[PDB]
């Protein structure tokens, strides 16, 4: 139970003990409760902190990217790819970046939707579409065409999905070579310090490839795949201040300097806000 | 019937799933198993076997048996280099086509210690001492023997025992490394120098050959199966 | 010491004063087929002395530009004494082999030979559309020579040594039971091969199913005035040979 | 091998069952009820005990 | 547990024992560990070899062939067939051919996709399609037309599948007449050695036949069936060197001679690569 | 276990016992094993006869008939019917007719496919189709129109099925009035021997009726229903020689006289074949 | 209801499958079994019976 | 009422579970493993024992 | 097979659901866990830490 | 007849259940956790023991 502390009863005091006075220079955060500076009653508090655990705070499916691929292409060149990262969206990036290190398993979900395009190819009666998402780990052979040999997926994991059914989902374990995923890296990739500086040094997760398994029909069609990440079995280390400035790039922490807060009229205006 | 709710992933074909399916041939009676020699249960039993390394894989030698032959000869100077290549069993062309490197290219991560055996295939009247060195990354590759002896090395004395092993210990900051070339997971450099000269009597050949073998130690391991960049195909074989 | 060794099979013996060791297959010594592994019902023949003995093949001459040689078995023994005779009169057969390759030098000579036994060594033809003819694959008691360049011929074998006729890396052949003759170290190499196959017995005339390759990785070398004729002799002995399916002789 | 745990219910005035189907531990569901708390790392990282009623500095 | 060996602690040495010196001529691979040629610390290694087992290395669905059949045909002659083999694709062929003998059960999966063809048959409103894959073992009656009597499948195993649903899957046991599947065969089919030489001698697995169970509608349609093999319950014998040269044929091991590796500038260039 | 007999070891013999000589006139089939006429070794045979049981030999789904019905009809007269029999197909008829009597339960499966017909009724957008198969036992009221009252199925068993889903299947018990199904009958129906002679005398199983439950749309459509029988829980009696001549009729065993086998050149030609 | 995931092979008709299906005739009372002579349990009992061979199967 | 039987496995170097759902015995699955054999009905239907080694007729 | 009835919510993707799914990388051996300083189990451990307040957050 | 096995979990700081549904042993799922190792066949196939510290050849 993540149950909060009960409030203890306290009467009047007159003594030498000084619970309200302290030294904030020590770095210690004072442990004063309301029962130290006023007469309190007894409250049996049944409120729990079950919802602010790092598992519950992070275990929400979040879209991290979407891309489009067509059925006609040239020549072709009608397929999609995504170099996997967690830093191309603002919402999930800010939650993961409240910590310096994290270890977790992922629940990966896809939402594939197809759209008819403007044309004059009437009449069109197209059978159901089947999509193939292939994951190529770092170093493996990359698809160059929409029908190249790499789609055989002899060893590369792939999921086949037909439209109209439940969105596909699979679990990924914790796969980093380090003991924890790094949200932040304060070094370079090369020993002489030339080259990439920052968290992009450790981004070697791989790439996803998408295509239609169907042969292209006469009517033009564009499909968009939305990737959703869900952290599972989480462990976080070294919390840090939440991002205040708006993100600019995915590879670095570059920002435009921002005010500390919203300003108000004067030091005593109660209209806040 | 039993009330049930369908969840995401239904009717999906994931190529790495473990499910039970019906047999198209019910009650089939398979042939009795036989005790065949050479059963393999792990791919690491193949990587732990010695295989010759083409250290001399220069532009003309690569299409010949001279790729494996490392030339050593009698010199007039002191401390010369014999060979040198980086510790990249998955990406370096000196290693990625051996039994160890061919198995690594199916995987994304490796870890463990490597062995480098050297056989001296010269005469019995020839004698030499060689300095087999390994240097972790962080500084450049050594360019003289004085800089190679600062690292991990073994001084090899040729004699009745023709071979010598340089064990490349696992010294990294991570637990695993990437099979592909990556600056974060650099491995270091393997170099060989002359600790002395190849001294030979009269009527003997001053030029000799040395052979390299590479195999994994008992702490070697791989991870995250992938496809190889070594085999390709344009259309179906008829 | 451990460099000396003797092997007595039948009325034959081989002594070696400079060897390395015996490589025994995959740790399996050859044995006779058991009742629970057998499927042929007739009582097999076991000559056991007249056939399980040493046979010496035709010698080759190691030269400074020799890419290598290969033999097919038991096609190499198909005309060797009573072992070849039992092969002709029987439909099925089964044996293991002791292989002894012997090459001596002068202690001023240098060179390293790889001696390996490749099970199921299927070889490719020089013309991609065709198939290698019967003689290019196995000349019987005579060695077929590797080439140090691309082969040509409609029925020829692709005998470029860099792929060993099989389309693999020649340096990776050490996955099979192998040994090395290094002239400064030892003058012989011996391998004991058990019977390896997907069936308990097979026809000895339309299947091998292992090849013996001898590939010099370090070329032969010597200074002028030394002996220039360095031959390599091969002496094989079938072990635990048994036969099933007696009928008229052939092939 | 079925695990019967207590559901999340209200206080001041109820089990579910779980079976694992897959061979990998990552295929399991989230640890929604791992209630552990050690705020002393960040709020009292000082070397000495620093009692509340006492003065922080002499 | 396929747990790797721990590293033992070792201090300085000065003795007659020579762990680093050996004879590679013996064929024995030296068992030297790092603790024999340097002072090592003690490392409790928790890395496991669970992913390099032959079951995990081979238990991946791989496409082995795809073929197309139409609905109109002539006359017809609108159906598909595949003589079963594992040697028409490069990726799965090279994995299976790292061993000389293998025994396993298969998980067979199909991915059938239909495409609309160019025409002027507007307007088209076609009901859902149903496909029938029939397996004819060696010796059985072959389909000659798309509606011949053999499709009755009185004894021949067949799977019927309607589009829009999960891809069909069934298990096949180990079915060879030998004690193991052969990846390599170094003999002929005939005793006089005339005829087929090599692994094609043992290829007698059978044939698959595909068709539309529906009668053809006015609008033209072409369907493609992708077959996927998954080895199960694997046992491998006699590993051999991986294929270095690119495959050319399915029946034989014919190759074009290839270099041993990628070349580099000289014997000391560290740019590898 | 249907495990075959082990081979016993036998050495040389010289005695009066004559295992090879017998009298075939007795009707007794000799029980000679190979160990009676030659020196045999000992073989532990692990082969089993699990696949030649009559259950496994017969428990395969087989198509026994298919018929077509339309949606427009006149007037109508757009529905299908089948008088149930097992003798209208060659493949399943020959397997069932290897025995004289059989008792079994059936697994009945249907495969219904619809086809668009040639017309000029553009444009067509037709909702999903629903089919109703009704079984009328002997004596019950027959459907005369596609919308007659008999389709109410108050007591007659019927299955309703919508396209795009799994093919419908139901089990039927052993329903004959005799103690066994007869494949062969060597009598007449009437006592005076006039009328039907043969197995048609006992064919009183009933009839199946098929229709579209939907009202007909403007676009023409033809549906075909394939019936599949699967014998279950089988018991067979009195095996008889397999049919050699090709069938001609469903009601009788009438045939065209056929040769005993394929001929060859002479009495010693080994080219067979 | 019970959370479940559909796997490949759903809604497929494999002609050699062993599943249970509902009976279209519930509670039907089958005829009592009878002891008929010549019951066959295996097809190998038929192959083990002698049959004449047409060895002289020449053209005429 | 669940029946655990032995699956069909190979010899010379494994259970499944079954539950019946329907009220009729015909709704069950096939008896794939009913291994019984009595070839003597058809191969030795004679009245006398007819031992093998003995002559069939005196 | 087992007779089952589909209920509302089938084939729906609710972003806050707890289900089990298959692993795309079977038998993967994760890196051994390490004792890193500063592990956080609850977000309330972060809110309980002092932080400076911009009380004088006027316009300039 | 349900088999409870241990899932694949991490080391240095968890069961699943299995039921077989089909009558054939080939219908089962893969043997993902058959961890056996005998490298001595290929790395030390020699006849004599060949101790490490000793010289290979006298
Ligand atoms: C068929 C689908 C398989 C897809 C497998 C995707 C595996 C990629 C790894 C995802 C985890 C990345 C987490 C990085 C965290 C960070 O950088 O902060
Ligand atoms: C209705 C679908 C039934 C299909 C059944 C297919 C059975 C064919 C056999 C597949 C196994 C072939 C493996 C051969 C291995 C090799 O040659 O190396
Ligand atoms: C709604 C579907 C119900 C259909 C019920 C069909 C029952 C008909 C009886 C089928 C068994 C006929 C077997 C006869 C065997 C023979 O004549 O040899
Ligand atoms: C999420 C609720 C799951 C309900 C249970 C369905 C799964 C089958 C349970 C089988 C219980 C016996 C297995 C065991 O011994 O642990
Ligand atoms: C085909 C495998 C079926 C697996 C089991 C699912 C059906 C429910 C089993 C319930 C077991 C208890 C019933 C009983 O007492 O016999
Ligand atoms: C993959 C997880 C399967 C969960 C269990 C569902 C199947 C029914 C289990 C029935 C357990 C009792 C059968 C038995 O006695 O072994």
């Amino acid at each position: 139970i993540a149950r909060v502390a009960d409030t203890i009863g306290s009467g009047p005091v007159n003594s030498e003990s000084i619970p309200a006075l302290t030294a904030a220079e020590t770095g210690h955060t004072s442990q004063v409760v309301p029962a130290d500076t006023m007469q309190t009653r007894h409250v049996k508090n049944y409120h729990s902190r079950s919802e602010s655990t790092v598992e519950n705070f992070l275990c929400r499916s979040a879209c991290v990217f979407y891309t489009t691929y067509r059925n006609h292409g040239t020549d072709g060149d009608n397929f999609g790819y995504w170099v996997i990262s967690t830093r191309q969206v603002a919402q999930l990036r800010r939650k993961l970046e409240m910590f310096t290190y994290a270890r977790f398993d992922l629940e990966l979900t896809f939402v594939i939707t197809s759209t008819q395009e403007q044309s004059t190819i009437q009449g069109q009666d197209s059978p159901v579409l089947t999509h193939q998402i292939m994951y190529v780990p770092p170093g493996g052979p990359v698809p160059t065409k929409v029908n190249s040999y790499s789609w055989q997926t002899s060893t590369n994991p792939s999921v086949f999905w037909t439209e109209g059914s439940a969105p596909p989902r699979m679990s990924i374990p914790f796969i980093s070579i380090g003991n924890a995923y790094s949200m932040f890296y304060d070094g370079w990739a090369k020993f002489d310090k030339q080259g990439t500086y920052g968290i992009n040094t450790l981004n070697n997760m791989g790439t996803l490839y998408m295509r239609h398994v169907n042969d292209g029909s006469p009517g033009p069609i564009v499909s968009t795949v939305r990737i959703y990440f869900k952290p599972k079995h989480v462990k976080t280390w070294v919390p840090r201040p939440p991002r205040l400035c708006q993100y600019q790039k995915a590879g670095n922490v570059n920002f435009e300097p921002t005010g500390v807060t919203e300003s108000r009229t004067d030091i005593t205006t109660m209209q806040t806000t | 019937g039993l009330p049930t709710m369908l969840t995401p992933g239904s009717n999906q074909f994931l190529t790495s799933d473990d499910f039970q399916s019906p047999s198209a041939m019910p009650q089939f009676d398979v042939t009795p198993e036989m005790d065949i020699p050479g059963q393999v249960n792990n791919l690491m039993e193949i990587a732990e076997v010695d295989s010759v390394v083409p250290v001399n894989n220069t532009e003309g030698k690569v299409l010949s048996i001279e790729s494996y032959q490392i030339p050593v000869q009698s010199n007039s100077t002191n401390g010369s280099q014999v060979f040198g290549f980086p510790l990249m069993p998955g990406a370096s062309s000196v290693l990625n086509r051996t039994l160890l490197g061919e198995i690594l290219n199916y995987y994304t991560h490796w870890s463990g210690s490597i062995k480098l055996t050297f056989m001296f295939c010269g005469s019995a009247m020839a004698t030499g001492k060689f300095l087999l060195a390994y240097s972790p990354p962080g500084a450049g590759a050594p360019t003289t023997r004085k800089e190679a002896m600062l690292g991990t090395h073994v001084i090899w004395d040729v004699g009745l025992q023709s071979s010598c092993v340089l064990c490349i210990p696992w010294i990294s900051q991570t637990h695993y490394r990437y099979v592909v070339v990556d600056e974060y997971t650099a491995g270091g450099y393997i170099t060989c120098w002359y600790q002395t000269n190849i001294v030979v009597p009269a009527d003997t050949q001053s030029d000799c050959k040395i052979l390299c073998f590479v195999s994994a130690c008992n702490d070697f391991s791989v991870r995250m199966l992938k496809d190889t960049p070594f085999i390709k195909q344009d259309n179906f074989y008829q | 010491s451990d460099r000396v060794r003797s092997i007595t099979l039948g009325n034959s013996t081989i002594t070696t004063q400079e060897c390395a060791n015996v490589v025994v297959g995959y740790g399996v010594w050859p044995t006779y087929l058991n009742d629970d592994e057998a499927t042929a019902e007739d009582q097999p023949t076991q000559p056991d002395v007249a056939t399980c003995r040493f046979y010496t093949l035709e010698s080759v001459m190691w030269q400074q530009s020799s890419p290598g040689w290969w033999w097919k078995f038991p096609d190499a023994l198909s005309n060797m004494g009573l072992f070849g005779q039992n092969m002709q009169y029987h439909y099925l057969g089964r044996a293991g082999y002791t292989v002894h390759v012997q090459c001596n030098a002068s202690k001023f000579h240098q060179g390293c030979l790889l001696v390996v036994c490749v099970p199921e060594a299927e070889m490719g033809c020089a013309t991609l559309a065709n198939k290698p003819d019967q003689k290019s694959l196995s000349n019987g008691e005579t060695a077929n020579m590797f080439e140090s360049q691309n082969s040509t011929g409609q029925t020829a074998v692709q005998a470029n040594v860099i792929n060993a006729g099989m389309g693999v890396g020649v340096g990776n052949l050490t996955i099979f039971p192998h040994q090395w003759i290094n002239l400064r170290t030892n003058n012989s190499a011996t391998i004991v091969m058990p019977y390896i196959n997907s069936v308990p017995m097979d026809n000895m005339f339309r299947h091998n199913n292992f090849t013996l390759m001898i590939i010099p990785f370090a070329p032969l070398s010597y200074s002028t005035g030394a002996t220039t004729y360095v031959p390599i002799t091969v002496t094989v002995a079938p072990m635990c040979a048994e036969y099933n399916g007696l009928r008229l002789a052939g092939k | 091998g079925a695990q019967v745990s207590t559901q999340k219910t209200g206080a001041h005035e109820i089990h579910y069952t779980n079976v694992n189907y897959y061979k990998d531990a990552a295929s399991n569901s989230a640890n929604r009820q791992d209630f552990t708390q050690d705020p002393g790392k960040f709020t009292e990282p000082v070397k000495d005990i620093m009692i509340k009623s006492m003065p922080a500095l002499n």
